[PDB]
């Protein structure tokens, strides 16, 4: 019932500013604390500050003070952390989070994979992996989608517009030579079925504002 | 500011195997005023936010199995599983509370151990909207094994090739405990077209010998 929204990954210059939002809901948000954190693989959690929203008072870690700032607008039940001057070493996953005072940070936001970068976004091409005699075991068919080409990360996929989550496997992202991601995501479903199902995997890359949905399924030879 | 420090890095265990990890603090985290110590442990899943656990050190946020704990007291903190289940692999974080700036250690990631699974092997050639665009790519699916050493190789008309794919491997699975991976071979269309047979060829610790698969482009 509590929920935290965040706003969507982006590319951004080295120099520039970003401002994630962080829209509240399902308690009072005047009443706690909104923290704000970062993560980049391999180095862990950062705690960059809070602010409580009743008054806007803030608190900020000092290795971020002067470049983050937290504001809360109390009419929309909606927080920003901008930072500034950004470098590349400020791509990372910014989160934010619900704390009662007197309590833990809990129901974390989604998070906002801000990365740094000179080069323009891509969106991504999708294609089918088809479900064929080569794909099947036992009475079980696999299928997927291909995404192709896209910079920079993240793309999420679900299938069926989340309805379908048992047997997927969705991969990491592997760099290309060109500096482009590509992953592919894949599910494995009952053979007997794929005349009467539809598989359709959603793919958002958010970067780019790219939404694609892409049916898969059996092929004529 | 307080350093917090985590031991071990990672382990790997059984299910139902007693797991516990340590959580240092360079300062204690006792509060004379309250007499809580403000420590708190989150588990966080690859691509997820972290999930509050335990607060004061050892107060179960509601909700939280019975089977996790925290304990202890000053500078030193305890995080124990009774019994690990499969959906307990995950990277578990202490947190000074206590004064800011908080802080965080840097994680014990906890992994399992489980029975030998070989991989299923599928094989995906390039779609024909792919081909338009002058690229082919041919996908190479190893699904739900067990350990996640598994070795892909692509042939080609029975040629060995060598700088021209790429792949991944998936997380550890929270119901199953094994491993996905795909691998994706990428030519021109040109290139793709000049040849029959591709095949992908597996090794893994559960095959005794090679497994392939493979298709005839245009059959």
């Amino acid at each position: 019932q509590v929920q935290l929204v965040q706003s969507g990954a982006e590319v951004k210059k080295p120099g520039a500013s970003v401002k994630v939002s962080c829209k509240a809901s399902g308690y009072t948000f005047t009443n706690s604390w909104i923290g704000w954190f970062r993560q980049a693989p391999g180095q862990g959690l950062e705690w960059i500050g809070d602010i409580y929203p009743g008054g806007g008072y803030t608190n900020y870690n000092e290795i971020f003070k002067g470049k983050a700032t937290m504001t809360a607008d109390t009419s929309t039940n909606t927080a920003y952390m901008e930072l500034s001057s950004l470098r590349s070493e400020d791509t990372a996953v910014y989160y934010c989070s619900r704390g009662i005072p007197g309590y833990a940070m809990d129901y974390w936001g989604q998070g906002t994979l801000v990365t740094v970068s000179s080069a323009s976004t891509k969106g991504p091409s999708v294609f089918p992996l088809a479900p064929s005699s080569k794909s099947t075991s036992g009475g079980t068919a696999a299928l997927g989608c291909l995404v192709k080409d896209y910079f920079p990360e993240p793309v999420t996929v679900s299938w069926n517009s989340g309805a379908l989550t048992s047997g997927v496997h969705t991969f990491p992202a592997v760099l290309q030579s060109s500096g482009l991601y590509s992953l592919s995501s894949v599910v494995t479903v009952p053979s007997s079925s794929l005349g009467t199902q539809t598989y359709i995997c959603n793919v958002n890359h958010k970067p780019s504002n790219t939404k694609v949905d892409k049916k898969v399924e059996p092929k004529s030879c | 500011d307080i350093q917090m420090t985590q031991r071990p890095d990672s382990l790997s265990a059984s299910v139902g195997d007693r797991v516990t990890m340590s959580c240092k603090s360079s300062q204690s985290l006792l509060n004379s005023g309250d007499q809580k110590n403000y420590l708190t442990w989150y588990q966080q899943k690859p691509g997820q936010p972290p999930k509050l656990l335990i607060y004061w050190a050892s107060t179960g946020e509601s909700g939280v199995p019975d089977r996790f704990s925290g304990s202890g007291s000053g500078t030193d903190f305890t995080f124990t599983i009774s019994s690990l289940q499969p959906e307990d692999i995950a990277t578990y974080y202490c947190q000074n509370d206590y004064s800011y700036p908080w802080t965080f250690g840097q994680g014990t990631k906890v992994e399992i151990k489980r029975t030998v699974a070989a991989p299923s092997v599928f094989i995906f050639p390039p779609s024909d909207q792919q081909l338009k665009s002058g690229t082919a790519s041919v996908v190479c699916l190893n699904n739900n094994f067990y350990p996640k050493e598994a070795k892909v190789q692509w042939k080609v008309d029975n040629a060995l090739q060598s700088g021209n794919s790429q792949e991944s491997v998936t997380q550890q699975d929270s119901k199953d405990s094994t491993y996905s991976l795909s691998s994706t071979l990428t030519l021109s269309k040109a290139d793709y077209e000049k040849h029959k047979v591709y095949a992908c060829e597996v090794t893994h610790q559960g095959l005794s010998s090679p497994v392939t698969k493979s298709f005839n482009r245009g059959c």
